[PDB]
């Protein structure tokens, strides 16, 4: 699972974080989820099942998927959003397991 | 409020062993699958293992498979992880997290982590 | 794929109720009852659509059953599970259907209930 090392943009702008896998990971499995980790803290679930959003999460966060690449789009970028965003998915290769992407640092 | 509290972290020598555990509260322990995830300092997240509510379905990452043993006591709302023959490469912060998918009989492969504990650091060195 | 069921209270009358939680389907010498296993072995099972009668070298599950899922989205009861045997190249066992719904969280072994039944 491949992610951008870092993304950035002006406040108020919409930033898209890509997550590229393969057919056995992202393409054939709409189980992609995204987690926001603040420094020194445990990660929070932001998006699951590609686009679904947990209660308590702001509506500025939305997910999408096409081909073998999943994306997290953050609208109305706030300073508060600075965090490491991890892409998680199920991989059916060999023995069933779950993986995370490298993690994208949002500034 | 849903909470998970990890305990049993600390410093160990390579080749040794360490038991981690976390207590659950705020939800029905026996209704959810609980996963362990580790994060090496300066690195991203890596899934370690998972144990289903019945304890019948247990999965391990290949990197720990054969060394780690996971078990849960539903009566005590307590999850334990026994790490044997550990190495310097296993230094990481370990978290226990609640699987948001309460219906593993429908989509066992579909995993999300709704709640995370604070995490506990395990350091392997001397 | 076979699965062993758990979370069952321990205590001819056979019950499959959930208030105490029971699901009696031992090996003996709402349409919950679906069929029987006898024993090569004979399988007589009434699935959601057709009655199936087969004789084969079955490798039966230690705890065989069928399952019906309740979809709250359309209030539809649909048969989704058939976990009787892994292969099919004096004693018998009764095949009962399980109910699974949003009210039965857990995994394949514990995430279930049962409609009132007896035999
Ligand atoms: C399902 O259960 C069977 C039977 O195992 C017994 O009942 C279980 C609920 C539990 O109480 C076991 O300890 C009991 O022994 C399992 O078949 C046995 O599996 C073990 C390995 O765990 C093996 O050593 C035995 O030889 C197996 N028994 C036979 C007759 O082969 C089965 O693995 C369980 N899992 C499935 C497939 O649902
Ligand atoms: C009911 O909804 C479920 C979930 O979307 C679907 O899988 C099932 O096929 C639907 N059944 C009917 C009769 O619409």
């Amino acid at each position: 699972v491949t992610q951008p090392a870092s993304v950035s943009g002006s406040p108020g702008q919409s930033i898209t974080i890509s997550c590229t896998g393969t057919s056995s990971d992202v393409g054939g499995y709409n189980y992609v989820s995204w987690y926001q980790q603040h420094p020194g803290k445990a990660p929070k679930l932001m998006i699951y099942d590609v686009s679904d959003r947990p209660s308590g999460v702001s509506n500025r966060f939305s997910g999408s998927k096409s081909g073998n690449t999943a994306s997290l789009t953050i609208s109305g970028l706030q300073a508060e959003d600075e965090a490491d965003y991890y892409c998680s998915s199920y991989t059916s290769s060999s023995t069933p397991n779950w993986v995370f992407g490298g993690g994208t640092k949002l500034t | 409020e849903v909470q998970l509290v990890e305990s049993g972290g600390g410093l160990v020598n390579p080749g040794g062993s360490l038991r981690l555990s976390c207590a659950a509260s705020g939800f029905t322990f026996s209704d959810y699958t609980i996963h362990w995830v580790r994060q090496a300092p300066g690195k991203g997240l890596e899934w370690v293992s998972s144990i289903s509510s019945s304890s019948n379905y247990i999965y391990y990452a290949d990197s720990v498979k054969g060394r780690f043993t996971i078990s849960r006591d539903n009566a005590k709302n307590s999850l334990s992880l026994q790490m044997n023959s550990l190495r310097a490469e296993d230094t990481a912060v370990y978290y226990c997290a609640r699987d948001g998918n309460a219906y593993k009989w429908l989509l066992a492969e579909n995993v999300r982590f709704d709640y995370w504990g604070q995490g506990t650091l395990v350091t392997v060195s001397s | 794929q076979c699965v062993n069921l758990t979370t069952r209270t321990q205590l001819t009358w056979f019950h499959a109720i959930h208030v105490t939680k029971r699901f009696d389907n031992p090996v003996l010498p709402s349409n919950i009852i679906r069929g029987w296993i006898f024993g090569q072995s004979l399988l007589i099972v009434n699935n959601a659509t057709n009655v199936v009668i087969k004789v084969c070298e079955f490798q039966f599950c230690n705890d065989p059953f069928l399952g019906v899922y309740y979809h709250k989205n359309n209030k539809s009861w649909m048969e989704s599970e058939f976990r009787v045997y892994s292969s099919a190249n004096t004693r018998f066992q009764t095949l009962l259907a399980l109910h699974r719904s949003y009210l039965t969280p857990g995994d394949s072994s514990s995430g279930w209930t049962a409609g009132a039944a007896a035999y």
